[PDB]
């Protein structure tokens, strides 16, 4: 699978300066002259926010400050008039191959320091190893039978994102080939929910799970995100801590 | 899995080989003799032939998808396929219906000018950009092909212009689909052919084609045989047609499909040493020069 590398682990910049974050792919991510690249922004304790698709197209509603550039296996995201608002971790994602991958994430810090779709996830917070787990994402204000992809993603400690799987409104589902044997995604249109079931969860599975809504245009774009649900896999019952 | 360098040659060879037999069998079927004398009952159900060809191509595309290139979601919106299908069908209908109204540019300009509109439309709708060298190469290729094919109030000629415009719109739709939704060649072919099959089936439910062609075929079962082979000759021939357009674009597909006839005629003449007219030397030279400049020094 394509491996995304973000050269600057953490950038220290002053207000008003121009910042360039570099992301590189192990293989060419161009598909007939279009770069299948996306850039997202994640503030602390918040779901990632969709910024750019196609490596150059700014998402509607994003300020004009952000801009994307590059081609082939090298891309960059530029914010010339940076302010305090654009302080977050920036992730680069490739939609060239089915196992969509996110970059390690670049942290940007300052010196001296019914009208929409709502997603809500539920599930147990603590699970013993080797048990079976089932998370539920409930959609309100919209129907999961309309033209939108419904994806499950998980962020490990250290902010390393990983796209588990998704189910299209047609019922067609795609899985991460690594996890295809362990997880299963289902839906229930009557309650307007969709569930992700994991079998034999190990200690490695500890992460924060988001359920997101995405639309495919020059690559898959996780435009809307849920609030994320924490999952902790441990061999001891967390009490008085 | 094919080398990139040997990609375009493969598509050109495939289309050139397939469509020659396609045309031969289309002539053999449409002309026909069937009954004797007044019993001839000449074949007049062209729409039924197009419908059968479309369904055969759809079946072949489904076979290809199921057996090869599996595990790949379409990602393309259905309405785009519907739009492409309607544009294709309208262009084909208008082209077939302009025969009995134009004499001098009777397929001399109706075809051999296929690329220009597409290219122009791509410049206007999708705001694409090409170097002036590409413009000159396309114009030279068009002029050479048109001058090579020449054979020893303008009210009804609007139909040919409408056909060319619809072809350009179809090319624009295909380019948009391949650029944004990363649609595969087989998926595009299957969906477009399914939509065209639906449209044509709705069209021929009128007694003129279906309930007449059925009885006529019952009268002369032999035609079925040829029909079947013709369908196959389209499928392969269509496959490459829907592959190159994905790999190199509708403009390249149009150039290939419009210069295929000239290349075939030139090769046949060379093999048979037929005395091509001195004037046509100009057309072939222009086409060759345009292709050469397109490949290099202005590509
Ligand atoms: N963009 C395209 N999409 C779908 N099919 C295409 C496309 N371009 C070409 N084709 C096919 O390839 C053919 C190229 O033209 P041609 O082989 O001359 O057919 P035609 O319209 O019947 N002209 P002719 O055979 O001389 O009467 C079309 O008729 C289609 O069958």
């Amino acid at each position: 699978d394509i491996v995304m590398t973000q050269s600057p682990a953490s950038l220290t910049v002053s207000l008003g300066q121009s910042v360039t974050i570099s992301c590189r792919a192990s293989e060419n991510v161009e598909y007939y002259g279009t770069s299948l690249m996306q850039w997202y922004q994640q503030k602390p304790g918040q779901p990632p926010k969709f910024l750019i698709y196609g490596a150059s197209n700014i998402e509607s509603g994003v300020p004009a400050r952000f801009s994307g550039s590059g081609s082939g296996t090298d891309f960059s995201l530029n914010i010339h008039p940076v302010e305090e608002d654009d302080i977050a971790m920036y992730f680069c994602q490739q939609s060239r191959k089915v196992p969509y991958t996110f970059g390690s994430g670049t942290k940007l810090e300052i010196k001296g320091s019914s009208g929409e779709v709502q997603l809500q996830e539920s599930g147990p917070g603590l699970v013993k190893p080797s048990q079976s787990l089932s998370l539920t994402c409930s959609v309100t204000g919209y129907s999961i039978t309309s033209d939108y992809y419904w994806n499950w993603i998980r962020q490990f400690p250290g902010n390393k994102l990983e796209w588990m799987a998704y189910i299209r409104y047609d019922g067609t589902s795609d899985y991460n080939p690594s996890l295809k044997n362990r997880i299963s995604i289902t839906r229930d249109t009557s309650k307007n929910q969709f569930f992700l079931k994991l079998n034999s969860v190990a200690t490695e599975d500890t992460a924060t799970y988001y359920c997101a809504r995405a639309y495919y245009y020059d690559g898959i774009n996780f435009d809307y995100w849920g609030q994320g649900t924490t999952l902790t896999v441990s061999s001891e019952n967390l009490y008085f801590q | 899995l094919v080398p990139d360098r040997l990609r375009l040659p493969l598509c050109f060879l495939g289309v050139f080989v397939c469509y020659f037999y396609y045309g031969i069998l289309q002539a053999k079927i449409t002309r026909g003799k069937y009954g004797e004398g007044a019993k001839q009952e000449t074949f007049t159900f062209a729409l039924t032939l197009v419908f059968i060809q479309c369904v055969i191509n759809a079946v072949f595309a489904k076979i290809l998808i199921q057996f090869f290139d599996t595990a790949r979601v379409d990602h393309t919106r259905s309405w785009l396929y519907a739009a492409c299908s309607i544009s294709y069908l309208g262009a084909m209908v208008s082209s077939n219906s302009a025969l009995q109204f134009v004499n001098y540019p009777t397929q001399v300009l109706g075809k051999s000018c296929k690329p220009i509109p597409v290219m122009l439309l791509g410049v206007t709708l999708l705001k694409k950009k090409y170097p002036l060298a590409k413009y000159l190469c396309v114009l030279l290729i068009v002029a050479g092909v048109a001058l090579f094919m020449y054979k020893p109030v303008g009210y009804g000629e609007l139909l040919l212009l409408l056909s060319l415009t619809l072809d350009g719109l179809t090319g624009v739709s295909q380019d948009h689909m391949r650029a944004h939704y990363q649609t595969g060649s087989n998926h595009m072919m299957l969906n477009i052919n399914l939509w065209s099959t639906l449209l044509l089936g709705m069209g021929i439910l009128f007694t003129g084609e279906l309930w007449e062609f059925l009885s006529f075929a019952e009268r002369y079962p032999a035609i079925i045989y040829n029909i079947l082979l013709f369908g196959l000759t389209s499928a392969l021939g269509q496959s490459f047609i829907f592959m190159t357009v994905v790999y190199f674009g509708p403009l390249t597909c149009s150039i290939i499909t419009t210069t295929r006839k000239f290349f075939t005629i030139l090769a046949s003449v060379i093999l048979f040493a037929n005395p091509i007219s001195p004037m046509q030397w100009v057309g072939t030279v222009l086409v060759f020069l345009g292709l050469g400049l397109d490949a290099k020094f202005g590509k």
